[PDB]
């Protein structure tokens, strides 16, 4: 009962049976394609070897690599916790190896139960499936948790823009995934014709990619999104050769042949790989899902605007402050921002994502006055909040709600949300709003068991409550389609209402999230150009 | 005419599947299969449609005692037609009908399959599947004859019609044979 063992259709696993809200079976480190090494690396993964006897799936397997160093890390775009804790953080990636693709799997112990599989990931380049433990969100939602290892950086996003290396082998990599779980899924319980896919920040890019590939198709019925899109400016590599150049001229493979490039670099030890610097243009990235034609057909926005997506029920959302670090070092004593600093601010913000020359006086001088509070224009502390809003909507809501409209215009039946708490911790200055991340332990329950190393929060009563509220919602969601049925009324959003839930201690329902300041982005400030 | 027939008479009648607002489906490729007879010289049989505001539909009709699909899933109206086979002679008939993005095929009875494939760039996408109506009282062509086995992408909807299925509203003159 302690051992469970299930029989696969690769051959038999044996997991762990774990108290924490009855007990969970954990199943961890189980392989779900073939390694990508040797002639496979920066190719599409293959299916697993099967096997006789049985195969311990009891501790994490080896995780994908990386190399994490302040300086390499892509600091704006990972979230706070992070951020915030990354010695202990390095304790989750020191065991890595090429061969990475590996799932965990939790079963509640308690017909057929729905199936969450959570995609991970902060900048494409590092992370593991790992540091989430589905026992909670598994336990109380009664549903079945997964959680993956992909191909990450390099080995799991190299692209030459042409046939020699076509990119997209961790996105490739979540698919397979996917069809291990349709096969495989029954064997522990789960309805394979009850997956949602889901996933923050750069893991909520590729959950909204994904719902725009023919690859897709029947591999899960809904998404969430949480706090990232298909659409921001570093969601993905419109200029991978590039980079690709970069990183092949530094390791000493100059052959202009891209398809000889390709096998010298395959040819690599990874560790060499990995430890250089390719310093992308600001606020995007050097190594991620590209514009491929296969798996990505087209430009998301185009997919997007053209209806070419099925038909999944989605959920997303932004939390109030994604955007705290961009006003990291000009926050003084009294928690303020100067308007010299306000000024700097945004004009380094229009030389990084809307460098043209010429029209940027004006766009510096409008969105300035567009963020500045005209009935408090004095206090230093509000010009804080509306730097840490301009960034927020830029990156995140604009994008969020455009995707949102969409989805609802095309009639896929949509839900946004707005979430307005965060744990009491020592990870962020205490004046800040919930900031990037800062959802996922209200969605996995942690609060139900305590302060964790990555999640050093001080939690209240609170705290646990609004946790049951979001497991509550997310999992009423993978069961029906519907956050508000498992067989405060959260209503359904389409884009003449625009109704989204305000999540905090007080949920409630409310309209056109931040309207005027998307429609600054999404409609004026194109035109202006 | 095998299995569950509807007879529909003089003056029109209707037989309308609504997918749940929660459930409606977009498709990629799409597969539509029925049988029928007839004397009519013109009448719309099935027509799938999309969620109002969309301009998506797919149409199988009767024109000038030929059947053909008219269907449209975002660049254009696409038309495919078996203009040989004369199946307005109260005889029992097969169509078959395929789509597959832009593209698609229609045959008749054991007649050449008909393909279509339109120029230029195509959507692809069948988005927001809302309503299948069966009969054409709505698009001011009413059905005379008889109609069996239905088949559009998995769902046997005469079948489900005779079933009393909770999303079907039968209206008009329709008889369940
Ligand atoms: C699997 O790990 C368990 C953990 O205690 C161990 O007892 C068992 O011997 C291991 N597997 C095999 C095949 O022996
Ligand atoms: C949690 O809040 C309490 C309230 O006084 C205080 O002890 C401190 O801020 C936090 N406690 C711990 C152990 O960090
Ligand atoms: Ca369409
Ligand atoms: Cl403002
Ligand atoms: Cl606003």
């Amino acid at each position: 009962a302690q051992y469970p063992v299930v029989n696969t259709n690769y051959g038999k696993i044996r997991g762990l049976r774990t108290p924490l809200l009855g007990p969970v079976e954990q199943y961890l480190g189980v392989p779900y394609a073939s390694p990508p090494t040797g002639e496979r690396r920066f190719q599409p993964p293959e299916p697993p070897s099967s096997w006789t006897g049985i195969r311990n799936t009891t501790q994490f397997a080896a995780v994908c690599p990386q190399h994490l160093d302040e300086r390499s890390l892509l600091h704006d775009m990972l979230p706070i916790w992070f951020t915030a804790n990354l010695d202990t953080l390095m304790t989750y990636v020191q065991d890595q190896n090429e061969d990475c693709l590996y799932l965990n799997i939790y079963v509640p112990t308690e017909s057929k139960k729905p199936v969450m599989v959570y995609i991970h990931g902060g900048s494409y380049m590092e992370g593991t499936g790992n540091m989430i433990d589905g026992s909670i969100l598994a336990s109380y939602g009664n549903v079945i948790v997964i959680t993956i290892n992909y191909r990450l950086g390099i080995l799991g996003f190299l692209s030459t823009g042409d046939q020699a290396a076509k990119g997209n082998y961790g996105l490739l990599d979540q698919i397979q995934a996917l069809r291990w779980i349709e096969e495989n899924v029954g064997a522990f319980g789960g309805d394979p014709k009850r997956v949602t896919i889901f996933g923050s920040g750069a893991g909520a890019s590729c959950v909204s990619l994904l719902t725009l590939s023919h690859y897709s198709e029947g591999l899960f019925q809904k998404a969430i999104i949480q706090s990232g899109t298909a659409l921001s400016s570093w969601a993905v590599n419109y200029q991978p050769a590039k980079y690709t150049r970069i990183l092949a001229d530094k390791v000493g493979c100059n052959m202009l042949d891209t398809t000889d490039m390709v096998e010298c670099l395959r040819n690599k030890n990874y560790k060499e790989l990995i430890q250089q610097t390719i310093t992308p243009a600001t606020y995007h990235i050097a190594f991620g899902p590209v514009i491929d034609g296969d798996v990505i057909p087209d430009d998301p926005q185009i997919l997007m605007e053209q209806g070419e997506f099925l038909n999944y029920d989605i959920m997303l959302g932004v939390n109030q402050g994604e955007g705290l670090k961009f006003v990291d070092g000009i926050v003084d004593n009294e928690d303020g921002v100067t308007p010299n600093d306000f000024d700097f601010s945004v004009s380094n913000f229009v030389d990084n994502l809307y460098g043209y020359p010429e029209g940027k006086d004006t766009l510096r001088e409008t969105i300035k006055f567009m963020y500045t509070d005209w009935a408090d224009k004095e206090n230093p502390e509000t010009r804080r909040k509306t730097l840490v809003a301009l960034f927020t909507d830029h990156q995140w809501v604009a994008p969020a709600v455009a995707t949102a409209d969409l989805h609802a215009q095309y009639g896929s039946p949509t839900y946004f949300y707005a979430f307005y708490h965060h744990c009491q911790s020592e990870m962020k200055p205490s004046w800040a709003d919930s900031a990037h991340g800062d959802e996922v332990p209200y969605v996995f329950g942690i609060p139900m068991i305590g302060p964790t190393e990555l999640f050093s929060c001080n939690f209240s009563k609170n705290d646990v409550m609004l946790s049951a509220v979001v497991m509550t919602y997310w999992t009423n969601f993978a069961k029906t389609g519907d956050p508000n049925q498992p067989v405060v009324a959260w209503s359904r959003y389409n884009p003449k209402d625009q109704l989204y839930l305000h999540i905090g201690l007080k949920p409630r329902v409310r309209d056109h999230y931040r309207a005027t300041k998307v429609a600054f982005w999404l409609e004026l400030v194109p035109h202006l150009h | 005419h095998a299995g569950t027939t509807y007879i529909f008479s003089k003056g029109g009648g209707q037989i309308t599947y609504k997918w749940p607002p929660n459930d409606r489906p977009s498709t990629r490729a799409d597969r539509l299969a029925i049988g029928f007879s007839t004397v009519q010289k013109e009448a719309v049989l099935v027509r799938v449609d999309s969620s109002s505001g969309l301009g998506d539909y797919l149409e199988l009709h009767i024109h000038q005692g030929k059947i053909g699909v008219k269907f449209n899933v975002g660049t254009d109206d696409i038309a495919i037609e078996e203009s040989n086979a004369i199946i307005n002679d109260g005889k029992y008939h097969v169509v078959r009908f395929t789509r597959s993005g832009g593209n698609a095929t229609l045959q008749v009875d054991s007649w050449p399959v008909i393909e279509r494939y339109p120029a230029g760039r195509q959507l692809t996408i069948f988005n927001s599947q809302a309503t299948i109506i069966i009969g054409g009282k709505e698009q001011g062509q009413p059905f005379q004859g008889q109609l069996s086995g239905l088949y559009y992408n998995g769902l046997k909807v005469l079948n489900m019609a005779a079933e009393n299925d909770a999303n079907i509203a039968i209206v008009g003159n329709v008889r369940l044979v």
